[PDB]
């Protein structure tokens, strides 16, 4: 038998399930999620330097 | 480096930047919400200390730890 606490605290932590993430598309109008990030509009390359 | 004791050690973290005539090392520390944050930038020293000009630091680490600050100790060689 194996039995999962699941305590969950006060202070930030990261245990989470993998979030699955699918294959990019460029030059179209799309919805996205990015690391938490949302919205819509149309991806293309960029030419920033980050 | 002969340290001494520690228990039920909580979180560990290990070589994000691997290392960190003379360079300048600033670091800022800061525990915001239980996230600890380390911010740092190398600035190279010929020979006047502290070299004028703007340097900003950049972010170094950010630690879900969750642990309470009050005060710190600097570890000298």
């Amino acid at each position: 038998v194996v039995v999962l606490s699941f305590e969950l605290l006060h202070a930030p932590a990261t245990v989470c399930g993998p979030k699955k993430s699918t294959n990019l598309v460029k030059n179209k109008c799309v919805n996205f999620n990015f690391n938490g990030l949302t919205g819509t509009g149309v991806l293309t390359k960029s030419n920033k330097k980050f | 480096g002969v340290y001494s004791s520690a228990n039920n050690c909580t979180f560990e973290y290990v070589s994000q930047p691997f290392l960190m005539f003379k360079n300048l090392r600033e670091f800022v520390f800061k525990n915001i919400d239980g996230y600890f944050k380390i911010y740092s930038k190398h600035t190279p020293i010929i020979g006047r200390d502290f070299p004028q000009g703007f340097s900003a630091l950049e972010p170094l680490v950010d630690l879900p730890i969750g642990i309470n600050i009050t005060r710190f100790q600097t570890l000298l060689a």
